């Protein structure tokens, strides 16, 4: 049983790291997609000048 | 002689109407480009939205 509890603690640590890394990967996709509109705005500011 | 002086007075007045008409035409022309710049700015705010 104490061996099982040890597998359960390793498993919980894996659970936490998996989803912290899925959020970490998600944020970079959101940042990459948010950048394109800023590029369009800056280019069109040039046309304003 | 007063006939000639009146003639030249009307001619100088007409030249001043060239100064005024050309000034108005130039101001009108620059306003259109101001509108073009604000159209770019307005659709830039749309892209920011």
């Amino acid at each position: 049983v104490s061996q099982l509890t040890q597998f359960g603690s390793t498993l919980q640590n894996i659970i936490e790291r998996q989803d912290a890394e899925a959020l970490n990967a998600l944020l970079q996709n959101q940042a990459a997609e948010l950048i394109l509109t800023n590029l369009s705005i800056q280019d069109k500011t040039i046309e304003e000048l | 002689a007063d006939k000639i002086s009146q003639s030249e007075t009307y001619r100088r007045r007409r030249q001043e109407w060239e100064i005024q008409r050309n000034n108005a035409e130039a101001e009108l022309k620059q306003i259109d480009a101001q509108l073009k710049s604000l159209a770019v700015r307005r659709e830039a705010a749309v892209l920011q939205k």
